[PDB]
RNA sequence: GAGCCGGUAGCGGGCGUGGAUCCCUGGAUGUCCGAAUGGGGGAACCCGGCCGGCGGGAACGCCGGUCACCGCGCUUUUGCGCGGGGGGAACCUGGGGAACUGAAACAUCUCAGUACCCAGAGGAGAGGAAAGAGAAAUCGACUCCCUGAGUAGCGGCGAGCGAAAGGGGACCAGCCUAAACCGUCCGGCUUGUCCGGGCGGGGUCGUGGGGCCCUCGGACACCGAAUCCCCAGCCUAGCCGAAGCUGUUGGGAAGCAGCGCCAGAGAGGGUGAAAGCCCCGUAGGCGAAAGGUGGGGGGAUAGGUGAGGGUACCCGAGUACCCCGUGGUUCGUGGAGCCAUGGGGGAAUCUGGGCGGACCACCGCCUAAGGCUAAGUACUCCGGGUGACCGAUAGCGCACCAGUACCGUGAGGGAAAGGUGAAAAGAACCCCGGGAGGGGAGUGAAAUAGAGCCUGAAACCGUGGGCUUACAAGCAGUCACGGCCCCGCAAGGGGUUGUGGCGUGCCUAUUGAAGCAUGAGCCGGCGACUCACGGUCGUGGGCGAGCUUAAGCCGUUGAGGCGGAGGCGUAGGGAAACCGAGUCCGAACAGGGCGCAAAGUCCGCGGCCGUGGACCCGAAACCGGG
RNA sequence: GGGGAUGACCCCAGGCGGUAGGGGAGCGUUCCCGAUGCCGAUGAAGGCCGACCCGCGAGGCGGCUGGAGGUAAGGGAAGUG
RNA sequence: GACCCGGUGAAAUUGAACUGGCCGUGAAGAUGCGGCCUACCCGUGGCAGGACGAAAAGACCCCGUGGAGCUUUACUGCAGC
């Protein structure tokens, strides 16, 4: 880690839970200021860019494999017809309703 | 302290300031 | 790196600073010239103009 | 730390916070070939002994396991139990060991102890405490840098080749062994007194050892390894980790605009178009191990050497030395030595014996004819960084189903092919059609972005228009004028041409060139006077005495500084002795060299020259291993 | 050569065909400076066309193209034409 | 076979070309230089003469103090005797 490349060696090449750290963001007002340590992966969010800027939406599939995630808002539909979920840019992922109802949601970041 | 540097400079900053270069002795 | 035909830097050839050089009379003698006296009156030094340039040069460096 | 059954996107079915996928280390399996070694053998396949379960052996019998090549010592016994080998891109040393080419031929020679082939050790080997050096009575490992010297000099003295002690620098360290003398003894001859070999004595550093007599004297001296846990370094992932939102043109914004913060971390990348504050597991910095490798550094382990005089002396080699015939060396047979040896002679053990280049006298130097010795220089398979390095015809030839595709019998040769998009949302359905492929519809920021699908120019083929075309030469054309057509820079030009004037292409190499001499069919990309060290003259400029090595230290940026062996000017004349602004010839005041400062010197850029493959490609051929 | 302010202007003299070849002076090309230098989604580049600048090798500029750059008013560098 | 039909659909050489005969000319055997004479625009089946036609950077030549095979009382050496 002391070249431009590296950083994909070490991020995907070595812990997919680096990618985790791709994971990495932020969230709504309370949480945040609250602190800045430990998270839920699959919580709510907002998309805060892209048309699709301010929009509102829940985060449903954590997928640092692709090294992204699907929100249930952030969605399109295809041209046969159906509609189904868009490949979301981590980017401009804003957490915010901190998934928490689950114990251990709670326990790690809220 | 470099706020204390951001001190010292609020003394004579300047774009000459800007130039800038560091020498202690 | 660099030389000199270090040969003729040694047979005949050397330089005063004025830049310029000779060697010896050479116009017979030492070898034939059962010949005579008042010509063997002719073994001192020969200069050899222009020339003394491929001279001097090739020399260049020490002599 | 919470997703995963790899690059395959798909189906069909599944695992995991009663720390899954995966990062690491340390595990078992580990089919068959390949030193192959159990035997054979066109590898990757076919053959053999014991244990092996006992296996179906339904009222009938296995694989599996395993197991043994040969060179190596030696506990010899009947030999049991050790080491080897097979690799390896380049690096090392030794074994062996070449033509071209330069000398403008070519026999010496140079290319070189170069290429190659070989054996072999390593992680580095090389080598390495002196029969040295040199000579100031001085120096002291071996190696590697600079310097010494392109000197001293080797030489059809022709091309060329060309050192070393000393100074500077990095590094630093030292130890044995036969070496019979002693004793120990074993085993012998055959008892003595002989050699013999396992033990110590010594087991030599700069000469002593041993053996005799008295002085001894009574504890800090660890190498190359041995040892502890040490920071054991690393081994991959370690983890923290500062700080803006609202507006807004936008298909998108991180951008314009408003105001807000960070900050020893305004290194860079990823973010739908360029952000310090959005992602970044980055620079700020802290971080961290139960495994697998150190120096340091600590200890004992510690091995291990460590004083006095005497005495008739016994104590590292089988050959030095010499003569012939070669080697290294700077030495090309030479006035020609030192060491190393091929072949014959065949010494001396301290007044021994080589040495200082023929030799002789005296001096000075060293102590051979055994062994080990980390570190200071080389090298790159591999990991990291960094680049006035490259951008797919450039970089390694190969940026990703390439040393493979393919000609080769074989040894061997050896391509080309990257990019759509922001992400597929990749194109349902409808339309002609055998279909592909074309039209609609939907994505959409565009799809004349549409799947070999970015930017996709030229060559060249097409489809529409303007003009122009059948008594006419020429590439070409271009000067004039006219007719018709367009006037987004209008009373002037645009394109086209009927006529008319004058008019032999272009490039190489040529006395001379349309050329019928060459060159070249078209367009697009590659493509040829450079670098390095010498030297040189020009000059820009820093002192005139001017100037720098190797190095040591300082280093986001990472900053240059300090180093004073040396080498070029400071007179030179000579062959030299040597003298010297004089100096050689000579014995004569006659000339040649010089004196005459006019002074350089370093660095920078530049015309050039020498060695370099060195303006570029171009053959026959000689040589090496296959 | 006669003054030149830096230009430049003027007079005359005074030529100015040119290969090997020798001397001066410019041009664009991808790079390193960003010598108290930064343009661009209302386009970086390259492309596609042109009756203002230069003696010129080139400039500028306007139009259409195309998706992302990269310039340097000045010196430095070279796999340059 | 050629020729006409339908299907298929290369190749060397090539600057480029809308390329006459003449008599002359030039480097000396010219379609494109001079004066002149015929001469309409295109094509396919043909005939060979010219385009010094193609193929090949003469192998016959000479030149480079070029190469490789063989020869003897050429030089020098090595082998083996």
């Amino acid at each position: 880690s002391k070249q431009p490349d590296k950083q994909r060696k070490s991020q995907r090449r070595a812990p997919l839970h680096e990618r985790h750290k791709q994971v990495r963001a932020t969230l709504s007002a309370d949480l945040r200021e609250e602190y800045g340590v430990r998270v839920n992966a699959g919580d709510t969010v907002e998309v805060l860019r892209g048309d699709f800027a301010g929009e509102e939406g829940e985060v449903i599939n954590v997928d640092l494999d692709k090294a992204v995630i699907h929100v249930e808002d952030v969605t399109l539909e295809k041209t046969d017809g159906e509609e189904v979920p868009r490949p979301l840019d981590t980017s401009n992922v804003r957490v915010t309703d901190l998934d928490l109802e689950d114990e251990k949601r709670e326990a790690r970041l809220e | 302290k470099t706020q204390e540097v951001v001190s010292l400079l609020e003394a004579l900053d300047v774009h000459a300031d800007i130039d800038r270069l560091f020498v202690t002795s | 790196p660099k030389m000199k035909t270090h040969k003729m830097a040694k047979r005949r050839i050397k330089i005063t600073g004025t830049g310029k050089v000779m060697a010896f009379k050479s116009g017979k003698r030492h070898q034939n010239t059962g010949k005579s006296g008042d010509e063997i009156r002719g073994k001192g030094k020969g200069f050899v103009l222009a020339k003394a340039e491929w001279a001097r040069m090739k020399l260049m460096l020490p002599r």
